[PDB]
């Protein structure tokens, strides 16, 4: 039980999905053909890794995943790639025409033609679960499918599965690798439509990942492959508690209790360390204290913002590898006495700690050094609202002139949806301001 | 498997169209017989965009050749790659247009348009998922200008949800003494403003000045002008023909380039132009001397820009130089469209160059082009000169006035958003 | 527990209706957009008929 279904939407979601599931197979010892010699229960089982992998009678371990894109060329690489034998053909769903970077086409014109088939395939996976826990939805903000079709899917999933939990991994746009001028529009539209249907969303700022690859890994011009392999490690750290077990393991849902004080305030900031190349990691062992200190270096954040200028509502530390509580507690004590960690006055200040003893894995030919211990911090900070402000500002600049709006109206949308979505974002920025104010 | 249907109408349209297929056929490794003899698999990965693959492994351009006289299309068939085109896709008449927009739009062209649609229809049916159409033609003639804009309207009636692209050649007194060109061009722009999504303005005035001033050609020929059109057309279609992330299809290009539906007239640019570093490619790419439209971009503001670099080079250096040009020229990019310059890189360079750069700009400075045509239009319309060529075909005086007003309004719209401010 | 069931059912209910209204309002708007486009094009064809008739009568 406690199965988790992953849904990868659009190019960004699909390609990140490829990197994640490759990394999962290596962490669990699953071969590209789905075989897992260490698994002695054939056809099924209740092991921790079965939350993400189902099992066939022939010994194949199949991701509990659906890949969906409105054009086929990205998923076609999966169909012909190294892990093509990993997925059943029906898990990889493609249309013929994409959303042309237009939320309206992903949510309406083009998306409505495939939504029923997607829900049918998700249902096929859910029926195989004896205790479905929820969904993980990987998508970009800027793409027409990642924004428009995701919102449609999320709305439909709330209908078909009630309040069953839905988590997002959302790719926040960056000019260095962006492909459409209207990505601010699509970002605001999908954030507004999905807000009430998402329980927890981890935003990944492509510019933050871009800078990290340049600064920490000395990659001159990072590609999506560079970015996605780093993103995989963070996603892996977050889901490791669901896929492995241990005495000191803490379930992701338990962190969730602390990370979400109000339904709309459900955007944790993730920070990951250590990101180091093999050259620098050689003969340099990074202790628990050093990787923990790195979690409070804003340059290692997954979203560009300054927590030193906001207030904390929760701090979670997800360690993996050779880590014991003694060294964790000592490291935390040092950090509080030397960092600006200001909590809101209505939250406790303790850090919530989890430790998965399975050490991190790296994909062959990657840029990340293989380390004995890693950590991902998940904090709820008012500073993440900076990401909304930057995006909302670009929205206002274009919408004041109605620039490009005709592409959305032409597909059936109304200006009222734009203003409605923008007002919801203004209220969200306002909500993050109010929760930071001291109590009277 | 996202097909484009190509149409070339009239003398100009068929000539630049023929050379367009010659160039891209070489880039994709297609010989005049339709067989592939290339060395890279990147040549065939998106071949279906512009080529059908008839059994036997020969590739046939998804092209339709139209003209109200057989002259120009007979030289195409008897020239290089003339045997690659599908003989059924040749649709021609005998009357001709006599450089009369009304003849090609209302009378002679209306007689032949139905047979052309039959071919467009047949080609579109066999498309996995049609993107849209691209038309090559001139606006100063009769067939390409008149019957071309007619075909646009009839195709749009049957494919209203598809993208309509045009490569439109603007007339210039330096490359035609034919005097009724301002009329034919103004009447054409009237249609393009309403029924096209994307129009590349191939200004003959700019092509002439490039050949004469830059390339030192005392007597530029139509062949000299066309070598620039071919290099330009190859550049602006690279993203459609090769694997890439940016503007990989006609609709995504339109969404990135057209902030307002009427303002869909682009200023092409190419570098190098020689009778080479990345910083020089980018500087020249933004220089007025390298624009295929006779407009100075420093006389207006950029709404949107697409930059395409071809050849093996440092992507880090390209990104740096593209940021450098925008920062040092921020005044010429509107504030209210953030991140309005997008850049693509293709490892395959054009023929004969180790690296090149193609520029696609939606600049308010394009009004200088329409202002030039409008000035030539009003100079004659004020005298009612040569109107009997058009009223004799049934046209009314208002239709001239309406086309005039609509083109003058288009100019005002470019000035409006040029004067627009963020605060 | 009955109140928990009622609220969850009302959330499903209202989400189903809001989406059904959006997809219906969107279909009607897009169809109206295309209807105006073709009605303008068909007006051009009607105008082309007048031109050809205005010439025929001139003879
Ligand atoms: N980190 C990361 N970002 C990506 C990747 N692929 C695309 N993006 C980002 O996603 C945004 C564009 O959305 P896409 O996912 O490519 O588009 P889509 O979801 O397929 O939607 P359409 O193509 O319009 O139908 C841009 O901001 C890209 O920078 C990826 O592999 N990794
Ligand atoms: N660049 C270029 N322009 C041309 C060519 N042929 C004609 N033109 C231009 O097109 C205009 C004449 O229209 P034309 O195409 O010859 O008439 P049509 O046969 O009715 O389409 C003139 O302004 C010419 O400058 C050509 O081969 N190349
Ligand atoms: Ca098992
Ligand atoms: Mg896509
Ligand atoms: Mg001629």
């Amino acid at each position: 039980m406690r199965e988790c279904i992953s849904i990868h939407v659009g190019q960004a979601g699909v390609q990140i999905g490829n990197a994640c599931w490759e990394l999962y197979c290596l962490e669990h010892g699953i071969q590209p053909d789905g075989q897992m010699p260490s698994d002695k229960t054939i056809g099924g089982g209740d092991d921790s890794f079965n939350t993400f992998f189902s099992e066939t009678g022939a010994g194949k371990h199949v991701p509990r995943a659906v890949f969906v894109d409105l054009e086929p060329t990205v998923i076609d690489e999966v169909r012909t790639g190294t892990y093509r034998q990993l997925f059943h053909p029906e898990q990889l769903i493609t249309g013929k025409e994409d959303a042309a970077n237009n939320y309206a086409r992903g949510h309406y014109t083009i998306g409505k033609e495939i939504i029923d088939l997607v829900l049918d395939r998700i249902r096929k996976l859910a029926d195989q679960c004896t205790g479905l826990q929820g969904f993980l939805v990987f998508h970009s903000f800027g793409g027409g499918t990642g924004s428009g079709f995701t919102s449609l899917l999320m709305e439909r999933l709330s209908v078909d599965y009630g309040k069953k939990s839905k988590l997002e991994f959302s790719i926040y746009p960056a000019p260095q690798v962006s492909t459409a001028v209207v990505e601010p529009y699509n970002s605001i539209l999908t954030t507004h439509t999905t807000l009430e249907h998402s329980d927890c969303a981890f935003m990944v700022d492509n510019e933050a990942i871009y800078d990290i690859c340049r600064r920490n890994l000395d990659i001159e011009r990072p590609t999506y492959t560079n970015l996605n392999r780093l993103i995989s490690q963070i996603v892996s750290s977050i889901t490791a508690s669901l896929r492995f077990d241990g005495a000191l393991n803490v379930d992701l849902t338990e962190f969730q209790t602390n990370l979400v004080p109000y339904p709309r305030i459900h955007f944790p900031l993730a920070t990951y360390a250590p990101v180091i190349s093999a050259e620098k990691a050689y003969h340099e062992q990074l202790s628990v204290a050093e990787i923990t200190n790195a979690c409070f270096e804003p340059a290692n954040q997954m979203v560009k913002c300054d927590p030193r200028h906001g207030k904390y509502m929760a701090c979670c530390l997800l360690y993996r590898g050779d880590v014991v509580p003694k060294d964790v507690n000592a490291a935390i004590a040092t950090i509080k006495t030397k960092r600006s960690i200001q909590f809101v006055d209505w939250c406790p200040t303790g850090f919530k700690v989890g430790i998965n003893y399975q050490p991190p894995t790296v994909v062959p030919g990657g840029d990340l050094a293989k380390v004995q211990r890693a950590v991902c911090m998940l904090s709820n900070t008012t500073a993440i609202a900076e990401a909304w402000a930057r995006l909302d500002h670009k929205f206002d600049l274009m919408y004041a002139k109605r620039a490009f709006v005709h592409w959305y109206v032409g597909e059936g949308m109304e200006e009222g949806e734009f203003s409605e979505a923008r007002e919801d974002m203004a209220a969200l920025e306002k909500d993050y301001e109010e929760v930071g104010v001291d109590s009277v | 498997m996202r097909e484009i249907v190509h149409i070339q109408a009239g003398q100009c349209g068929n000539q630049i169209g023929a050379k367009f297929w010659e160039v891209i056929s070489d880039e994709h490794g297609i010989d005049p017989t339709g067989s592939y003899h290339g060395d890279s698999d990147l040549q065939l990965e998106r071949i279906n965009v512009y080529y059908n693959e008839a059994t036997g492994n020969k590739y046939v351009p998804r092209a339709i050749l139209v003209d109200l006289e057989p002259g120009t299309m007979d030289s195409v068939r008897s020239g290089p790659f003339g045997q690659i085109f599908r003989p059924d896709n040749f649709v021609f008449g005998q009357s001709g247009a006599g450089n009369n927009w009304a003849k090609g739009h209302y009378t002679e062209g209306a007689e032949l348009v139905d047979s052309v649609l039959d071919v467009v229809r047949k080609e579109s049916e066999s498309c996995d998922c049609l993107q849209g159409f691209q038309l090559t033609h001139s606006l100063g003639g009769g067939t390409g200008s008149g019957m071309g804009t007619l075909l646009i309207s009839k195709i749009r009636e049957e494919y209203p949800d598809r993208i309509m692209n045009t490569f439109s050649v603007m007339p210039s007194p330096k490359v035609s003494d034919t005097v009724v060109e301002p009329y034919n061009a103004t009447l054409s722009v009237h249609q393009l403003v309403e029924n096209t999504d994307e129009t590349y303005c191939i200004d003959n005035e700019a092509l002439y000045d490039i050949c004469f001033r830059t390339l030192k050609l005392t007597t530029p020929t139509y062949g000299d002008l066309n070598h620039l059109v071919s290099a330009t057309m190859s550049g602006v279609t690279t993203c459609l023909r090769f694997p890439g992330q940016l503007n990989a299809d006609l609709r995504k290009l339109a969404v990135n380039m057209v902030p307002f539906p009427r303002l869909h007239f682009f200023m092409p640019g190419f570098a190098p132009l020689t009778s080479l570093t990345v910083p020089e490619l980018t500087q020249q790419m933004f220089d007025s001397k390298n624009m295929m439209a006779a407009c100075d971009p420093r006389h207006g503001r950029y709404l949107t820009v697409a930059a395409i670099f071809r050849g093996r080079m440092s992507m880090k250096e390209v990104d740096e130089q593209m940021l450098n040009v925008q920062n040092k020229n921020s005044s010429y990019f509107v504030e209210w469209i953030p991140n309005n310059v997008k850049t693509a890189v293709c490892d395959i360079p054009p023929r004969g160059l180790k690296m090149s750069a193609t520029f696609i700009g939606n600049s308010t400075a394009i009004q200088e082009l329409f202002k030039r045509i409008s000035e030539q239009f009003t100079a004659m319309f004020r005298r009612k000169a040569f109107l009997h060529w058009y009223t004799g075909e049934g046209m009314d005086e208002m239709e001239f006035t309406e086309a005039e007003s609509n083109m003058n309004d288009l100019v005002s719209e470019y000035q409006q958003y040029q004067d627009a401010t963020a605060d | 527990i009955q109140k928990a069931i009622e609220e969850n059912n009302n959330f499903i209910k209202m989400a189903k209706e809001k989406l059904a209204q959006k997809m219906e309002s969107n279909k009607e708007n897009r169809e109206a957009h295309l209807a105006a486009m073709l009605e303008r094009l068909q007006e051009k064809d009607k105008h082309a008929e007048e031109v050809r008739k205005n010439k025929e009568l001139k003879e």
